[PDB]
């Protein structure tokens, strides 16, 4: 369980 | 401290440049996305325009495009060839960008010009990775206690890992109000990511995007991006697992 992470998710702006 | 793109191309004024704090830590520049591994993997119908259109300053490919349209760059057989303004990904057609240090974030991407809307900025480019390949370096980054993150999700088995090869939109901060945003792109039956902007981003202002960040980590990382509306941290309120950040 890593400390801290994470993925970016693409979407359009809105 | 501000640094200008052509400033990444020699590798050595670069590394000394960034042990006297004035260019961010080395990384590998790619022209291209480089897959760990290789997976299995359309001419549009634009009238040429004439040489008298072309020296008018008419757009070849622009928004009828039906290439462009659909989020599709033209290849070098388009019927416009040389001129064809939808190959921005293919010919590097960047906007005018510099690398700046800020405040509290590492290092961020500004305008040096004013950018119209919808201005496409840098393409995000980096390793690709699987899912086996991505919980290695999920590992890798938290073993080394890594502050920074540059995982993007492409595809649900294709993730975009900046953080050892890429080019410098790996320097675009989060804002909960932010100015541009990804367009996934196809290139060659292949997709990638760009950021391009949303709105006018006047000269000097800092490019931001918002990440929507699938945080696994165990502690949510601060936003300091300012905004009326800020969050208040990347990833919001929820822990997701690794498996659900990674795309299943
Ligand atoms: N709005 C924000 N608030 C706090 N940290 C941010 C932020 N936006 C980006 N970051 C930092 O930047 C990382 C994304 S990579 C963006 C480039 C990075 N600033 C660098 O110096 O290389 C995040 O993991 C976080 O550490
Ligand atoms: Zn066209
Ligand atoms: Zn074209
Ligand atoms: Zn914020």
């Amino acid at each position: 369980a890593p400390s801290t992470g994470g993925v970016i998710k693409p979407h359009r702006y809105r | 401290p501000s640094c200008v793109m052509d400033d990444f191309r020699d590798p050595q004024r670069w590394k000394e440049c960034a042990k006297q704090g004035k260019m961010p830590c080395y990384f590998d520049l790619i022209e291209e996305n480089v897959y760990l591994t290789e997976r299995k993997k359309m001419q549009c119908e634009c009238t040429p325009l004439s040489k008298d259109e072309r020296a008018q300053g008419e757009i070849a490919c622009g928004e009828d495009c039906l290439n462009r349209l659909l989020m599709i760059e033209c290849s070098s057989r388009c019927p416009n060839g040389d001129y064809c303004s939808n190959r921005r990904f293919q010919r590097k057609q960047h906007a005018d960008v510099e690398v700046i240090l800020t405040e509290k974030k590492g290092w961020g991407l500004r305008a040096a010009k004013d950018l119209p809307s919808n201005t496409f900025v840098l393409e995000y480019c980096g390793e690709v990775l699987d899912h086996k390949e991505f919980k290695a370096r999920v590992k890798e980054y938290a073993r080394n206690k890594n502050i920074h993150y540059y995982f993007m999700a492409l595809k649900n088995d294709e993730i975009i890992d900046a953080t050892q090869k890429g080019n410098c939109s790996r320097f675009m901060n989060h804002s909960c109000e932010p100015n541009c945003e990804t367009q996934k792109w196809t290139v060659n039956g292949q997709l990638r990511v760009g950021f391009f902007t949303t709105k006018l981003v006047p000269s000097g202002s800092e490019l931001t995007f918002d990440y929507q960040f699938q945080r696994y980590g165990k502690e949510a990382q601060k936003c300091f991006c300012g905004s009326a509306n800020c969050r208040g941290y990347l990833g919001g309120e929820n822990r997701v697992s690794i498996r659900a950040a990674g795309g299943k």
